[PDB]
C-alpha cells in the first residue's frame, strides 16, 4: 500500500542493491500486506493473554504494555516480542512494555470530566480531567 | 469581660467560649510534643478498639482540634 513505483523502477532498484552487495548474484523483491503483520501482531498479543492499548497512525501502529505485570508475563512479553522484531523488524510496529507503580499512588479520587485527587481528608487538588 | 454580645443559641455560646481559651491552647500547644497529644486523643474516644495501626499519614491542622484535657498532661 504505501510504495508507488513502476516495473522499471523496480529493476533499478533491484539493480543498485546488486551495486551494494557484491556477493549477491541477484536481489529478489516481494510485496507483504500491512494488515497481515498487524494481525499478527495482535493475535500473538492475545495468544499471550497479556493486557495491552492498541493506537493507530498514519504510518505505524504502537501497542502499549504497560502497569505491575508479573513476572511470568515478563517472561513471556520479551520472549514473544524478540521473536516478532526477528520476523518483521521495528520499522512498521513498536511495542512500548512500561513498568510502572499504581495510578496515583493509591490516593482516593473522582474520575468523572470534572475529577479530582484527594490529597487526605479535607485536602481536594482539582489538577487535571481524569 | 465584655458584654458586647448576647447569644441566639447553644452553639453560638460554645464557640464563643472556645475562641476564649485559644489564649492558652496555643502556650500549652506551643510546648508539648504532638505524637503524644494525638496518642491521648485516639485514647478518651474508644475507636478503632483504642489503638489500631495506620497506612497513611495526614495531618488535618491538628494543632486547632486538640482538647486541653489532651494538651496538660504532654506539657
Amino acid at each position: 500500500q504505501r510504495n508507488t513505483m513502476s516495473k522499471k523502477e523496480l529493476e533499478v532498484l533491484s539493480q543498485k542493491l546488486r551495486a551494494l552487495m557484491p556477493y549477491a548474484d541477484s536481489v529478489n523483491i516481494t510485496l507483504m500486506d500491512d494488515v497481515t503483520a498487524a494481525g499478527q501482531a495482535e493475535a500473538g498479543l492475545k495468544q499471550q493473554a497479556l493486557p495491552y492499548s492498541r493506537r493507530n497512525h498514519k504510518g505505524g501502529v504502537t501497542f502499549v504494555i504497560q502497569g505491575a505485570l508479573d513476572d511470568v508475563e515478563i517472561l513471556r512479553a520479551r520472549q514473544f516480542v524478540d521473536s516478532y522484531y526477528r520476523t518483521w523488524g521495528g520499522r512498521y510496529v513498536q511495542f512500548a512494555i512500561e513498568l510502572k507503580d499504581d495510578w496515583l499512588k493509591g490516593r482516593s479520587f473522582q474520575y468523572g470530566a470534572e475529577g479530582y485527587i484527594k490529597m487526605s481528608p479535607g485536602h481536594w487538588y482539582f489538577p487535571s480531567p481524569l | 469581660e465584655d458584654e458586647d454580645v448576647t447569644f441566639n443559641d447553644i452553639s453560638s455560646l460554645s464557640k464563643h467560649v472556645d475562641e476564649g481559651l485559644d489564649g492558652y491552647r496555643d502556650y500549652l500547644i506551643k510546648y508539648s510534643d504532638r505524637e503524644l497529644v494525638q496518642f491521648f486523643e485516639n485514647a478518651q474516644l474508644k475507636r478503632q478498639y483504642g489503638e489500631e495501626t495506620e497506612t497513611v499519614k495526614r495531618d488535618k491542622d491538628e494543632i486547632e482540634k486538640p482538647s486541653i484535657f489532651a494538651l496538660l498532661p504532654a506539657y
